[PDB]
């Protein structure tokens, strides 16, 4: 002591919390487009006919 | 009073002694110690070892012997979603003893259950209990602790 | 305990002065109590009719008390209940101790102190 | 499963899972289940079973 306590360091403890990418694993392609718009086009076609 | 600065949620309250308390009353409220030092805690570690006191595993197997132990219960070779290995008859030993395991099936939700009664003699020539014997406490090897040694 | 300063300023570090206690070579003879009160640092003590060790007083009472005889100087500072260790052995400083008012001159500090282990000196 | 859907499906069918004649049961040759149960509560995504 005296003036002041002489102190001594340890190590920094330190906690980063981040999100695991759960919904991203049925998610495996990438577009980048530099249109506007994304059109889709579905078809349904019925067979199943006597 | 050197207080090492723990939370003062951590240190609960419940009872185990009043009526309609199951044996999945008591590991859900293990289960919530747990999740409240998973929050608080730097590594985020998982305790594994419950380390118990003697009159708290009287009234942990007073009333959780029918329900564990019993129709299908945990330690039933029947059943495919657990492991424990928790011992139905255990010697008294003034010490500490591992009691058993409450695994689940693959490794997981695993619980070491520890009874510790050691007795130091006091600062004024008693006896006394080590380990608190109404009280259950659970630690991980992550608590990380310092032998702290000053000077001569 | 966030903003950082920016002006132009002074300020002290500090300013440290030595306590020097022990005036002689006698032998140092340690107890610990029970306290009564608070009790600071090297403040002449006593005790009073239970055991406990109250800070030094004369002129208590009809009757001398018995928190007026002096017997220790404490080591370190302690509140009621709790214990003290306080020496019993040694030639102490005249001027470390923490005594009271009326108390102040040389002759009454060492008039406390005129019969036991504990001597009370003047560091040169 | 959320935390309330899983723990509400516990609650309900864990004495008729689990039990005699159920779907975990080693003498009745039915089914291979193997949904443990204990589980560890972390905030987090875990893997029940099958």
């Amino acid at each position: 002591a005296g003036l002041y306590t002489t102190y001594q360091l340890l190590e920094v403890q330190r906690k980063l919390k981040t999100l695991p990418a759960f919904f991203l694993q049925w998610f495996p392609r990438q577009i980048n487009f530099q249109e506007d718009m994304i059109a889709f086009d579905k078809v349904i076609q019925d067979v199943t006919r006597v | 009073r050197v207080d090492f600065g723990r939370d003062a949620a951590l240190t609960m309250t419940t009872d185990w002694t009043a009526a309609g308390v199951t044996l999945m009353d008591m590991i859900a409220d293990l289960r919530d110690g747990q999740r409240l030092v998973s929050d608080k805690s730097m590594s985020g570690t998982v305790i594994r070892d419950y380390v118990f006191g003697g009159d708290a595993w009287d009234q942990f197997v007073k009333v959780g012997g029918k329900e564990l132990w019993g129709k299908d219960g945990l330690m039933d070779s029947t059943i495919r979603g657990s492991e424990t290995n928790v011992t139905r008859l255990w010697d008294d030993v003034e010490g500490v003893q591992y009691m058993g395991e409450l695994v689940g099936a693959n490794g997981a939700g695993r619980m070491r259950i520890w009874v510790n009664t050691q007795k130091y003699r006091d600062q004024n020539d008693q006896e006394q209990f080590l380990m608190k014997q109404k009280a259950v406490m659970g630690i991980s090897s992550a608590i990380e602790g310092v032998r702290c040694f000053g000077a001569i | 305990t966030s903003l950082p300063n920016y002006l132009a300023g002074n300020g002290d570090l500090g300013s440290w002065e030595p306590t020097q206690i022990f005036a002689g070579e006698a032998d140092i003879v340690t107890e610990g109590g029970a306290a009564g009160a608070d009790i600071e640092i090297y403040q002449v003590i006593a005790k009073n009719a239970a055991g406990a060790m109250v800070p030094h007083d004369p002129t208590a009472t009809e009757v001398p008390a018995p928190q007026s005889v002096a017997i220790g100087i404490a080591a370190q500072p302690a509140k009621s209940g709790q214990n003290v260790p306080y020496y019993i052995g040694g030639v102490f400083n005249h001027a470390a101790l923490g005594w009271h008012a009326s108390l102040d001159t040389l002759a009454k500090r060492q008039a406390v102190f005129d019969r036991t282990n504990i001597h009370i000196g003047n560091l040169y």
